[PDB]
RNA sequence: AUUUGGACAAACUUGGUCAUUUGAGGAACUAAUUCCGUAGGUGAACCUGCGGAAGGAUCAUUAAA
RNA sequence: GUGAAAUUCUUGGAUUUAUUGAAGACUAACUACUGCGAAAGCAUUUGCCAAGGACGUUUUCAUUAAUCAAGAACGAAAGUUAGGGGAUCGAAGAUGAUCAGAUACCGUCGUAGUCUUAACCAUAAACUAUGCCGACUAGGGAUCGGGUGGUGUUUUUUUAAUGACCCACUCGGCACCUUACGAGAAAUCAAAGUCUUUGGGUUCUGGGGGAGUAUGGUCGCAAGGCUAAAAAAGGAAUUGA
């Protein structure tokens, strides 16, 4: 409110004028992804001011982007899929991005949940070969046959817990042998889920597994070398 | 509203409320005025405050003609607000609802009234009535049983009403003690309060709560920064060497372990007296 | 320059969809100038809009809402009257979001929304010119703002247990008063 | 008035066209019927009842000529008015004047003392009978 | 091409905000409130008061020069309602007409996975 | 720091002064939901906290492509 | 933040955005006329400790059983005592607004409590408003657990599990739909039935509402014991005389 009716509080006593001028004081620059992926070029995002090449850098260094696997494959059925990105180094207004984690949407994961069928969830804690522990979420429903004239299709305790435990065992199986970027690789064409499938076919048949959520809990020790080789030196211009 | 439909409970009113006739009536709710034309009939002056206007319209066209208007006056508007004379007696048919803020202003008037014929609900005329050692015995009962003497004078039917309420009715008299016994208010109800705040926990877990050992530090703070002496410095909280304090002064009085529904006027009285002269002020 | 929406489906209104679909499309492609594919493959319903065929720019919008009022289960009527106005809005809101029921009380609380044969119900649209979809536990009701919102006070009410007697008195007065207006 | 508890038979598209777009329709037919009705119910019971002869009444778009007018047809609806009707005389405007029912009109400054005082007194005498 | 912001819309059970943030939810470009466009109490949780709001935002966001939108709306969340109101569908409507080029919608509600008590008591929270 | 003598002398009492404002008579003139168990209550025709009961009115969509 | 505002807190930038960290609770959707438990009750994963139903059995003892005062165990929520932390909500209490209407009577803060350990308390619309054990008397499909047989599809193959769906039969559950050659006041009842008047075994219990009245039949509760007042038209009136 800021009507004439609106009873006056404390509040308004002493203001600022706005002379800030913040979007010309503001700066652009430009982020870019691992060469996992394959359109790389994401987006502009705004740094504070140039005066700080420390704060450009601090600033840089603590951002946390988030896109779709779809806008960033050029495949728009990855709509469901989502990745968070952490910028971690800088080089001339154009900054090289690492792999944070994983989601999916809300709406999706609604639109998997149905009445007739039960739910197993998989919670695993790992840490790959370059030392990021990590931990990933995966769920599964249990469908029903081609022959099936029951009204629901309902696994039993046992058959759940069976499952958890081959899931469990697959995860960790690859993702410690695996590394980060061939992680994001293994990732990225639905290649754990279709394992998970093959693996528990026996057990109990199932649908809709997924690899439902990744979560970055440590983070190792820098290299900018390593950065530079999975994303794929310069001079000056003699100002006078 | 309510209206009353039994002129016999009103001859009882009126005969329990004992009228000499040299006294002035605060009459609050006359409604259509049976009581007006008779305590009109009985007593001196009669003073009959009102908030409803149609109301006060009604009583003082029902009332044009005869020779006692002389005597009555009708005050309108809130009575809780505004001053109120001297008056002997006082009756009241209000809703009850300004009927307890009304019993504590007809307590602290200024040179209080003889007597005071009140209607209360049946549950509310037994929170008057409470004694110690009985359920419901409470702030309000204890503070009624020190200021005054109240006293049960009939039962009133939801059906003698029109329209009949959902809560039985009571008639009860309240007679404010004179003099007033010279204990302090504030203090008295700061006690009260602590004590009631669980009326059958202990007495001493009632002052082991914590917001109760703020108040009572900031209180003994500032009657010693007052009397301008300093404590005793504390390994703790401020908090805990006053609980010290308290804790001392329970275990010479000896009804730190007791129950507040049973503890009479008495012990209060003792226990005030022992936080008095401690150096405990709840005010 | 080309833009465009998807909108999923869930299956027990997935079935109406294609039995109706015949009348949907229609206003879509003649008045909207919305081109309209339907994904079965992935059971969503995607509207494109062409750079020159079309000419509002919110024509886009106003479809995806036209089909996600129907996928929430709205009549076809009804949602294609979401599309001919400009300020109809859809509201949703769960009986546990009023007050927490367990179970059988839950079911009791429906039964006294719903009324013998939808009586009650119908009476709250007709009185207050809205429409109601109650599902599972979500209820949904379609209009205009500040009627949504006396329909969505009539339902509170009864959800906390008004009698329909009572909530009928209510609804006949707040009628009474906006025929009045 | 009465809710109805059955289904809205028109969508919420057809009751805002409505509401876009005697009392009541239905009822002005009503009067209709039963005006019908008791035409034919008043030409049964004199067909009974008379001595002489007497017809049925009468059978129960475009543009439509009336063949009765109640009016001369060159008769203007001014030059039917009377000059009564079209313009009487009241209490006049501004307070700082009267304005009798004759057409004169008096300021309450040109008058004299005495003036102004017969002239409460009537208007009072005239109150008093009000 | 384009340049990509995010519109975060939140649509309180009495209020709007419709604050433009640019990617990684950092910098916030423009950012107003339903009151604050329209100047009243009961209208600061109208369609009207989002389509004000949006307008404004979309001219802010604009004279910055970012063209497409990602809009993720948001209801009230926690343990009272879960979904998005009639004045965040009203303030996606004006920013679709505003112009801004729509990517893709979500709604980011946060969904209590096992909730606290909620703020009602026993009998019900409202009316 | 302290001290002598004067004048100004604030302010106060007792008033004197004029000025300006501010009680009911007479005398004019003008204008015209129902409950159970429990705990508690001081704006208490009842209310609240916790856990229960129906002895409280179920409409629409819903196998698969 | 309500129907409406107001206490409240906001240039030392609140509400909002991002990145987190801490805390104590809670265990959504999946959730069913499904399951477990003697009842109250019981929903994240994994591990440990014991226990239990039902099935299967050409195992084993051989009447060890049924009903039962005394007493014992357990007994939701609130409540008490003594410790613990105390995020959320919150009897009391303190407040803001008291605005017409209560059709649409709240808001802010918060003691006790909520949670946890050890002890009391032993009550609920603790309900299938219906003592227990045994037996017999209608059909219909389901669904959960176990088992037997067959048939294929999903499955996999010298590896450590050979499960899922189908159908038939079968025990044992949670229930349901039709009806009774029965019962009944009727609703209804597979028991509230077991051919007209009655015996399978056994513990407990009995001989409607308000009103009006008498109480020795009984339990409880009071007050004061210096303190006093004496007829009006002698109108109404911007409305009159």
């Amino acid at each position: 409110a800021v009507g004439k009716n609106k009873r006056l509080s404390k509040g308004k006593k002493g203001q600022k004028k706005r002379v800030v001028d913040p979007f010309t004081r503001k700066e652009w620059f430009d982020i870019k992804a691992p060469s996992t992926f394959e359109n790389r070029n994401v987006g502009k995002t705004l740094v504070n001011k140039s005066t700080g090449l420390k704060s450009a850098s601090d600033a840089l260094k603590g951002r946390v982007v988030e896109v779709c696997l779809a806008d960033l494959q050029g495949s728009e059925d990855h709509s469901f899929r989502k990745i968070k990105l952490r910028v971690d180094e800088v080089q001339g207004k154009n900054l090289l991005t690492n792999f944070h984690g994983m989601d999916f949407t809300t709406d999706k994961l609604r639109s998997m949940v149905r009445k007739w069928q039960t739910l197993i969830e998989a919670n695993v804690t790992v840490k790959t070969s370059d030392d990021y522990v990590l931990r990933i979420f995966a769920i599964a429903f249990t469908r029903k046959q081609a022959n099936q004239v029951k009204r629901h299709s309902y696994a039993q305790s046992s058959h759940i817990r069976a499952i958890r435990k081959v899931i469990s065992e697959i995860l960790t199986k690859e993702v410690q042998g695996s590394t980060l970027a061939q992680l994001t690789s293994k990732l990225i064409p639905e290649v754990i889920n279709k394992e998970i499938e093959n693996a528990t076919k026996d057990i109990f048949p199932l649908q809709n597994i997924h690899v439902r959520k990744v979560k970055l809990l440590k983070q190792p020790k820098f290299d900018v070398g390593a950065l530079m080789a999975l994303h794929g030196e310069e001079k000056g211009k003699k100002v006078t | 509203q309510h209206i009353l439909k039994n002129p016999l409970v009103a001859q009882g009113i009126v005969d329990k409320a004992q009228i000499r006739p040299s006294d002035v009536v605060l009459e609050v709710g006359p409604g259509t005025g049976n009581l007006t034309v008779r305590i009109l009939e009985q007593a001196k002056n009669v003073v009959a405050v009102e908030m409803d206007p149609r109301m006060a319209a009604e009583l003082t066209k029902r009332v044009r003609g005869t020779p006692v208007e002389k005597k009555l006056e009708i005050m309108l508007g809130d009575f809780m607000k505004t001053e109120l004379p001297y008056f002997d007696i006082c009756i009241s048919n209000t809703p009850y609802q300004i009927s307890s803020p009304l019993v504590f202003k007809l307590i602290n008037q200024p040179r209080p009234p003889r007597v005071s014929i009140l209607m209360f609900q049946r549950e509310f005329a037994l929170r008057l009535l409470a004694r110690p050692g009985d359920s419901l015995y409470c702030r309000l009962s204890a503070n009624v049983q020190m200021w005054a003497n109240v006293t049960h004078i009939m039962k009133v039917g939801k059906n003698n009403f029109r329209p009949p309420p959902q809560v039985e009715s009571s008639v009860v008299r309240l007679e404010i003690k004179n003099p007033r016994p010279q204990v302090d208010y504030n203090e008295w109800d700061g006690l009260l309060r602590i004590v009631f705040v669980r009326k059958n926990r202990t007495i001493s877990a009632g002052f082991k709560s914590t917001t109760v050992m703020d108040i009572l530090e900031k209180n003994y703070k500032t009657f010693l920064a007052m009397n301008n002496e300093m404590v005793d410095d504390t390994k703790g909280s401020m908090h805990d060497v006053v609980k010290e304090k308290i804790d001392t002064v329970l275990k010479e009085t000896d009804l730190g372990d007791k129950r507040a529904g049973k503890c009479d006027q008495n012990d209060f009285l003792r226990l005030l007296y022992a936080f008095h002269q401690v150096g405990i002020h709840f005010s | 320059k080309f833009e465009s929406r998807k909108i999923m489906v869930p299956p027990h209104r997935m079935t109406p969809l294609r039995n109706s679909w015949t009348k949907i499309y229609p206003p879509l492609v003649e008045h909207l100038k919305l081109q309209v594919r339907m994904n079965l493959k992935t059971k969503s319903v995607e509207l494109r809009t062409n750079p020159k065929f079309t000419t509002d720019p919110g024509a886009l919008q106003k479809g995806a809402d036209f089909i996600k009022a129907f996928t929430l289960g709205f009549d076809l009527d009804d949602s294609i009257a979401l599309l001919r106005l400009d300020d109809l809005y859809i509201e949703t809101f769960e009986v546990k979001d009023v007050k927490t029921l367990t179970g059988d009380h839950l079911s009791r609380a429906i039964g006294r929304i719903a009324g013998k044969d939808g009586k009650t119900k119908f009476a709250i649209e007709n009185a207050t010119r809205t429409r109601i979809v109650l599902a599972d536990s979500k209820i949904h009701i379609l209009g205009g703002f500040t009627h949504i919102r006396m329909a969505r006070e009539s339902v509170v009410s009864l959800i906390l247990g008004s009698p329909p007697g009572k909530v009928y008195g209510n609804l006949r007065t707040v009628a009474s008063r906006l025929k009045e207006r | 008035f009465e809710l109805s508890d059955v289904k809205s038979s028109k969508s919420l598209a057809e009751i805002y066209e409505d509401d876009y777009t005697a009392l009541s329709e239905e009822l002005q037919k009503a009067h209709s019927e039963i005006s019908e009705l008791y035409a034919n119910l008043v030409y049964k019971l004199d067909v009974l009842s008379s001595v002489h002869f007497v017809p049925k009444p009468a059978s129960t778009e475009t543009p439509t000529i009336s063949m009765e007018d109640a009016q001369p047809l060159y008769m203007s609806n001014a030059s039917s008015l009377a000059p009564q009707e079209i313009y009487n005389v009241g209490k006049a405007e501004k307070d700082g004047e009267i304005r009798l029912k004759n057409g004169v009109a008096m300021s309450k400054e040109e008058l004299t003392r005495e003036d102004k005082n017969r002239l409460r007194r009537a208007l009072k005498r005239k109150r008093s009978k009000a | 091409s384009q340049v990509f912001g995010v519109a975060r819309i939140y649509a309180s059970f009495n209020d709007t905000f419709v604050h433009v943030t640019d990617l990684s939810g950092k910098e916030t470009i423009a950012r107003v409130t339903g009151g604050m466009k329209v100047k009243a109490d009961r209208d600061e949780s109208s369609p009207y008061a989002a389509m004000l709001a949006a307008q404004d935002v979309a001219a802010k966001c604009k004279e910055v020069g970012i063209t497409a939108v990602h809009v993720k709306i948001r209801a009230t969340g926690g343990t009272r309602t879960k979904t998005p109101g009639p004045g965040g569908q009203a303030a996606l409507r004006a920013l679709a007409r505003s112009g801004l080029r729509i990517g893709r919608i979500e709604d980011v509600t946060p969904v209590p996975s096992d909730s606290t008590r909620k703020k009602g008591g026993r009998r019900g929270r409202r009316l």
